[PDB]
């Protein structure tokens, strides 16, 4: 057997939201001692009053913040066996395939934490090949629900459609009988513009994860709750530990059906204008981020009331609901078919907490150890190998540590066209 | 965004790009330095016989000592259409602060690192001196970098031999304790904060080495457009032109003094910023340094470039596995020698029995008695007598031994001479006189030559420091190699006795003989003599 | 291996450490061999006081 010196190539992966995610390294030697936490603030909101005597009525300061942790290094551990036959060339391509295959893992669980806790949710009754300009509605909606909440996007905003659906908005476009730019391009190539009703970055991504149905219903709160914003709460020892303003758990009849990544709404409860606190005609969408006992579900966009009369006005400075919950109001689910997510976006709201792995230390000495950038994510791990001469035999491993966050789930979103029953 | 992660991330990717040759160089070393057996697996728990008869080392000491004998330095000579003289004062200060054994040694160490593991570098600082200065209370001193290989990481992306290209170096030190607390005297660094960084060696379990302190300095150079401003200098009169950055503490001085600008520019120039750092944090951020260059030079050997990769070669890697070969065929001959049975007759206990005495090796018997006789079987056997074998090296054994010399002589053969070697030296030399011509140009006060005297312009600011002023005509010198002189009289005394060797004898010989008596030393019959040239070149016109 | 150099009494120790790649740690061994000896007891003495019945 002479095997050709020629490769049969078979795969072409890209990882377009990994590369579009910011990537942050906070000090290796502080994140150790704190666990591999950090705490960053969030914009501050203040509340007014109006009136001339305001005697008892001055108020405080109140500056919430939230945490980034990360998770466990991924690895691609294999062996150097004795008894192997194959060639060095083998090893070398393996590598290669691993390099790849790390890359590919960074931007699947860039787009499950995007797709599952994306607050906002854009549904469409139909799917987009239904009707004319159907993509263009679908991208709009996201960015009018975007631009009336008075979201911050000075960075930047994206949109990653999963491939049928770009397909579908090719289709449109292309059947329009009438050629301009648009459509010729969208003839001659398959992209329909690289920036779409607002959007400053439309992409297509073929790693979008699906958003399957939820057999939940019949659903309602059980108790009023209502939750306050806070920056820190007292523990049994009395210290004050920092809260996440990023969740709140709620109190639910029966939370059977529910998983990772459904959206739900209350039924009554509207948005907010933010800043303005002006009252939306959309219903607020929330993500049960994990579902605890059987009767709590973890939703991550804290559902501060503004009609709620136990907040002190600097926490109510920071309301986004019109009302509470009232131990009566049924909770919608919004997903109700399976159907691959397209992805919308602030550029500010995923990011890419990255650590390194020391193994190049005096400690770890005998096996030899070297950094391993990854290219396309901009990312670094360790490559290290040791060497078992009882066995004669070797060991290599490829380690990467990071953690994807998301800062803001208020500002990622997802589309979930044809969720008609 | 953080300058730390920054730097790490090009260190570490300068340090994995430059992994396998700084491997092969620290093994080269060891084998050449330390011990041809570099078992690093030894774990003998019966003790072997491991002997070290070495046939490479006279090889690097000859070779060595002959390029020890042609010292190389660096000599500036002017430009095409400067003046004829424009080198004088950069040749004059250059040997001024490059006499002494600090600058020899470092060129030494750097040359035998290259002969042996293959890569060797040396270092230019400038430093504050007040008792005898070079210039500006200031001098520039080279300074010695041991084990380059492993010491001295280079930007990866660099095609040059003489590594000019490279935008950015770390440099890591490594300490002892008391060595640590003075260089954090000296840089303002806490020294209850011990720091630390990559430690530059692996070498498990035979090589001890000694608890240090690592750190590293990391060097980056930055070409941009910087203001400069074109003045009207009182004397000459001629637009002279300053930076601002350099002349930005004096700028209404050197008004007051009578400087009016014509105009302002923007020349692009090189800085050179170092930064203090260790694995964790950042101590020194971007202290700006003299120079337009790195002042660190390396020096190669067999250097080139195989895949994208740097591979440099001494003259030790391809005679390693011929010298093992020897290594082990002469202790598999001492073992041979040492636990072998001596060449002793064989005998039947009762063939000898009675007569134990005789054999034992005395002198007082004419002859050996046998017994002939059994009561069993009447008769002993007859059986010839026979002997152990002496011990023999086998055929196989001395073949390979003659072998791997041979191999070894044969292959241990650099060049037919040293000339090659000698050249990438040369060429580090250029390197370094292009560096000492930028911090020259930056800190000392450099006379500009008129046709109408030598004249120093400078001025000092509020705070009593005097700060030089360069104008722009400054590259008026390139570098060349040519022989190591310890000062300007000697270089002066060479040329007149080369001019001397050629000139044939006619008043040209007589010219160059007075002279070269003018530009002898002085005792008391010398002095006279030289009175005695002075006054004939003086009386002559 | 490194040495160590122990201070105030003149002895030196070995410090060494090793990595593993399966689990990616290391160990690391300080250690100071050495043997107490006393060649002349009859040099050596102890004073006892207080040594009433």
């Amino acid at each position: 057997t002479l095997a050709v010196d020629e490769i049969i190539e078979t795969i072409s992966a890209i990882t377009p939201m990994a590369q579009k995610a910011k990537k942050y390294t906070p000090p290796a030697a502080s994140m150790q001692r704190s666990s591999n936490t950090i705490w960053m603030p969030v914009e501050q909101e203040s509340p007014t009053q109006e009136g001339w005597d305001l005697t008892d009525k001055a108020t405080g300061l109140l500056e919430l913040n939230v945490a980034v942790n990360m998770g466990e290094p991924d690895n691609d551990f294999f062996q150097l066996r004795a008894d192997d036959l194959r060639d060095e060339t083998a090893y070398r391509r393996r590598i290669q395939s691993a390099a790849r295959k790390l890359a590919n893992n960074v931007e699947l669980k860039v787009a499950n934490m995007a797709a599952e806790m994306g607050s906002l949710v854009i549904t469409s009754p139909d799917a987009i090949g239904t009707n004319t300009a159907d993509a263009w509605n679908f991208v709009a909606d996201a960015e009018e629900i975007m631009f009336s909440r008075e979201l911050n996007r000075d960075m930047g905003t994206s949109y990653f459609f999963n491939p049928q659906d770009y397909k579908k908005a090719g289709y449109d476009l292309t059947k329009r009988d009438i050629f301009g730019r648009i459509p010729e391009e969208a003839y001659r190539d398959g992209t329909i513009q690289r920036q779409v009703a607002g959007f400053d970055d439309v992409l297509r991504s073929p790693k979008l994860p699906v958003l399957t149905k939820s057999t939940a219903t019949g659903i309602t709160v059980s108790g009023a709750q209502s939750f306050k914003p806070v920056a820190w709460q007292l523990d049994n020892d009395g210290n004050k530990v920092n809260v996440d303003n990023r969740f709140a758990t709620v109190t639910l009849s029966a939370t059977t059906g529910m998983k990772r990544g459904d959206k739900i709404s209350f039924a009554g409860v509207k948005f907010l204008g933010q800043m303005a606190k002006n009252v939306l005609a959309q219903d607020a969408t929330f993500s049960v981020v994990r579902v605890v006992d059987g009767t709590h579900v973890e939703i991550t966009p804290k559902p501060v009331a503004l009609d709620d009369v136990s907040l002190s006005p600097e926490q109510r400075a920071y309301a986004n609901v019109n009302t509470s919950l009232a131990d009566a109001m049924a909770v919608n689910i919004l997903n109700v078919k399976d159907a691959r997510t397209n992805v919308f976006w602030a550029d500010d709201a995923i990011r890419i907490v990255s650590q390194p792995i020391p193994a190049n230390h005096e400690l770890f000495a005998g096996m030899k150890t070297t950094s391993f950038s990854i290219p396309d994510v901009g990312l670094n791990g360790i490559f290290a190998t040791q060497g078992d001469i009882s066995t004669l035999s070797g060991l290599c491993r490829i380690a990467l540590w990071y953690g994807v966050n998301a800062t803001r789930p208020e500002a990622i979103g997802v589309g979930l066209p044809g969720q008609t029953a | 965004e953080n300058r730390l992660e920054s730097i790490l991330s090009r260190f570490d990717a300068d340090w994995t790009a430059s992994d396998e040759a700084r491997r092969e160089a620290k093994n080269d070393l060891f084998f050449s330095r330390v011990s041809q057996w570099d078992d690093w697996l030894s774990q003998y728990t019966t003790l072997q016989y491991r002997g070290q008869f070495d046939v490479v080392r006279p090889v690097v000491r000859k070779l060595v000592s002959e390029m020890r004998q042609n010292p190389i330095d660096v000599l500036y000579r002017p430009k095409d259409g400067a003046r004829p003289d424009a080198a004088d004062v950069l040749m004059g200060m250059y040997r001024t602060d490059m006499r002494h054994n600090t600058a020899k040694i470092a060129v030494n160490i750097a040359v035998r690192e290259q002969i042996e593991a293959g890569v060797g570098a040396w270092r230019l600082v400038t430093d504050y001196e007040d008792q005898s200065p070079t210039s500006n209370n200031q001098v520039i001193r080279r300074e010695p970098i041991h084990s380059a290989c492993s010491h001295v990481i280079w930007d990866s992306n660099s095609k040059l031999m003489d590594k000019s290209d490279a935008r950015h170096c770390t440099v890591i030190h490594s300490m002892s304790q008391n060595g640590w607390e003075d260089f954090a005297e000296k840089y303002d660094l806490d020294a209850d904060d011990i720091p630390s960084f990559q430690n530059p060696n692996d070498w498990v379990f035979p090589w001890l080495t000694q608890d240090t302190i690592q750190i590293a300095e990391f060097y980056e150079v930055v070409e941009k457009k910087e203001t400069a401003f074109i003045y009207q200098d009182p004397v000459t009169g001629e637009p002279v032109s300053y930076f601002k950055r350099d002349i930005k503490d004096v700028i209404d001085d050197l008004a007051d003094s009578g400087f009016i600008k014509i105009a302002e520019r923007q020349i692009k120039r090189r800085r050179v910023y170092k930064s203090i750092i260790t694995c964790t944090a950042v101590l020194k951020d971007k202290q700006l340094i003299a120079g337009e260059h790195i002042p660190i030079v390396p020096v190669f050997g067999e250097w080139g470039f195989v895949e994208d990769k740097e591979v440099y070669e001494g003259v030790v890697r391809l005679t390693k596995d011929g010298q093992r070969l020897r290594n082990m065929i002469m202790s598999f001959n001492a073992d041979i020698v040492a636990r072998t049975p001596k060449k002793k007759p064989f005998f039947w206990p009762e063939q000898i029995a009675g007569f134990e005495h005789m054999y034992d090796g005395n002198d007082d018997y004419p002859y050996y008695l046998l017994n002939r006789t059994d009561e069993n079987s009447g008769d002993l056997p007859t059986q010839p007598l026979a002997y152990y074998e002496n011990p023999e090296v086998p055929q196989a054994n001395a073949y390979m031994l003659e072998a791997a010399t041979s191999a070894v002589k044969e292959v241990a053969t650099l060049g037919v001479e040293t000339y090659v070697f000698q050249d990438n030296l040369a060429t580090a030399m250029r390197r370094d006189g292009e560096i000492y011509q930028s911090i020259v140009n930056d800190i000392y006060d450099v006379p500009r030559n008129v046709t109408i005297l030598m004249a120093e312009v400078v001025d000092l600011a509020t705070g009593e420091k005097q700060v030089l002023n360069d104008i722009r005509g400054r590259y008026e010198c390139y570098t060349d190699v040519g022989p190591s002189f310890q000062s300007m009289k000697q270089q002066n005394r060479a040329e007149i006795l080369e001019l001397l060797g050629k000139t044939p004898q006619g008043t040209p010989e007589y010219q160059l003989l007075l002279l070269q008596y003018f530009t002898l030393l002085d005792g008391k019959g010398v002095e006279m003599m030289r009175d005695y040239a002075n006054k004939q070149l003086i009386q002559m016109g």
